[PDB]
């Protein structure tokens, strides 16, 4: 570990030596160890690496339900390679065939994950919406009562005089 | 990895049973042709919008249930897919704050 | 943390161990053979756990949310609330000054109350 | 319809290890016959320290000039 020292060397001025802050940068970065290149898609594609199994109907609930019924009988077809021919070829194929299922499982339900953090935000909206008009209702009441405790105070004080 | 005992094979079982978990599910929504950017095209209009703040609907505002009790998204769902005492509880979808 | 979707990478993740946790158990330890009881108890066991892991799955797949709401309808609705929201702002501001005036009437007429009072002594 | 990524299982009993292997490899009468050899020899010859130096050797893998040049005498 070490600390900038060229531009802690900089500082130590007066005047308007002193340096300014550094543009800010809308290209490849090399922060820690990664890139994290801007513009970056959340959800990076499913056929940047892998095979796609699923069209573009897409809809997500009945594929999610086609992906866990397609888990459990390949799982089931694996137990018939352990009882059938355990030196098949087919049991690499299979033993990687499921991990390419269970891949898809996990990709499809990082893409609610978008969702979720912008429907969050909505109800946060409504929430917020509605605490300011409880609070505002609340004052009213609290400013009418106010006023009215004011009246027959003053509806007292001619009763004194 | 070398050897699994009455005792640890138990663990591995409550564990993941804890982790895990007269029908009492969430009533079915079929598939929905119209969605609303892609599938339909509303031009962006005002039902949709009243319809997504005040009434309840099932696929966009809420989970609804048998037994008819409605629940948004913040809230936690108690139910028992199997016939065991066993609940299924799912938790809340957004969880504020 | 702490959501539906949280739980449901859990309930996969227990899914795959179970799987793997049942072969490892179910090939490691049976009975010779004839050309234990322990054994059959614990395959009974594993087979329930995995078809509730599985059923599990299948409601928490039912609970999450449709393929409307789609991420435009979420930002009209954003949108909406947005204005409705600075709607929300003025007003309360509107009714925070109607009480600071009121406030600062009565403020003065104790304040000269307590200085009439003083006066005369 | 179909599932995702289903496939043709293998030929329906090919050979396995749930099979008789040893009916099978035509090795059973030989096993229901087994089912010493010191002593099976000792009914040729009378019994059965160097005889551990033979096995130390199993462990570790001019006839006429010999007559000839074995004079000893009798007493």
């Amino acid at each position: 570990m070490q600390y900038i020292k060229e531009y802690t060397d900089e500082n130590i001025q007066e005047g308007l030596a002193p340096k300014p802050p550094p543009p800010i940068k809308d290209s490849y970065m090399m922060f820690g160890n990664q890139f994290q290149c801007d513009d970056l898609i959340i959800r990076p594609l499913e056929s940047q690496g892998i095979e796609r199994l699923h069209p573009m109907q897409f809809d997500h609930k009945k594929e999610l339900r086609k992906l866990n019924m397609s888990i459990l009988i390949n799982f089931l077809d694996l137990l018939d390679i352990l009882i059938r021919s355990p030196g098949s070829i087919k049991r690499e194929e299979k033993l990687e065939d499921l991990k390419l299922l269970f891949v898809h499982v996990h990709h499809l339900i990082n893409e609610y994950r978008p969702h979720q953090a912008r429907e969050t935000l909505r109800v946060m909206m409504e929430v917020q919406k509605r605490q300011r008009l409880e609070t505002a209702e609340r004052f009213q009441k609290h400013l009418e009562r106010v006023i009215e405790m004011i009246q027959n105070c003053l509806a007292s004080l001619p009763d004194d005089l | 990895l070398s050897r699994n005992e009455i005792i640890q094979s138990y663990l591995s079982r409550q564990s993941s049973l804890l982790s895990s978990s007269a029908r009492q599910l969430h009533v079915l929504v079929p598939q929905s042709p119209p969605t609303d950017l892609p599938g339909l095209t509303r031009e962006v209009t005002q039902d949709d919008l009243d319809r997504i703040q005040a009434s309840q609907w099932p696929g966009v505002n809420g989970c609804q249930d048998t037994q008819g009790n409605w629940y948004d998204w913040t809230q936690c769902i108690s139910l028992d897919p199997h016939g065991d005492d066993g609940r299924l509880n799912i938790l809340p979808y957004v969880c504020l704050d | 943390m702490a959501d539906r979707l949280t739980q449901l990478q859990d309930a996969v993740n227990s899914l795959a161990d179970q799987f793997c946790n049942a072969i490892g158990v179910l090939q490691q330890c049976g009975p010779p053979a004839s050309f234990a009881n322990p054994t059959e108890e614990y395959a009974q066991l594993f087979a329930a756990l995995i078809a509730r892991t599985a059923k599990d799955i299948d409601v928490l797949i039912d609970s999450l949310p449709s393929e409307e709401s789609t991420a435009a309808l979420q930002a009209a609705s954003l949108y909406k609330l947005e204005e409705e929201n600075h709607e929300a702002a003025t007003c309360l501001e509107d009714v925070v000054y109607r009480g600071d005036m009121l406030l600062e009437k009565i403020q003065s007429a104790l304040a000269d109350i307590a200085q009439s009072q003083l006066k005369t002594r | 319809g179909p599932f995702y990524l289903m496939r043709e299982l293998p030929g329906s009993t090919e050979l396995t290890g749930s099979t008789n292997l040893i009916t099978h490899y035509n090795l059973e009468q030989a096993y229901n016959k087994f089912c010493d050899l010191p002593g099976m020899i000792d009914l040729p010859g009378s019994h059965d320290l160097r005889s551990l130096i033979e096995k130390p050797p199993i462990l570790s893998s001019g006839t006429m000039l010999a007559g000839f040049r074995l004079h000893t005498g009798p007493l």
